[PDB]
């Protein structure tokens, strides 16, 4: 079990940065998204933080 | 907005959109207000031509 228990885990572990990652990604731009807006002040700067 | 792709293309040509017929609709007003003004100036009658009144 726990041989299979891990090695799922470190796996499934693997798929979680992958997420992740790109969703690290997604806000990424997402604060670029921000920033610009607020740069041009299209928006809030309370929507950056 | 667009620089980065922050916004949508369609959206960035919806405010075009506006923006476009907006100054239109500006062209409709000054077409506009001449008209009346060129009427103020009907109104202090021209001499349509030159000559002894």
């Amino acid at each position: 079990q726990t041989v299979r228990s891990s090695f799922n885990n470190i796996n499934a572990s693997i798929s979680s940065i992958n997420a992740y990652k790109q969703a690290v990604v997604s806000a990424q731009s997402s604060l670029d998204a921000m920033e610009a807006g607020y740069s041009v002040g299209t928006r809030t700067i309370v929507d950056v933080l | 907005l667009l620089g980065t792709q922050y916004i949508s293309k369609q959206e960035y040509d919806q405010a075009l959109a506006d923006a476009q017929q907006a100054n239109a609709a500006v062209t409709a007003a000054k077409a506009a207000v001449e008209t009346a003004r060129i009427n103020l100036a009907y109104t202090k009658v021209t001499s349509p031509i030159s000559g002894r009144i």
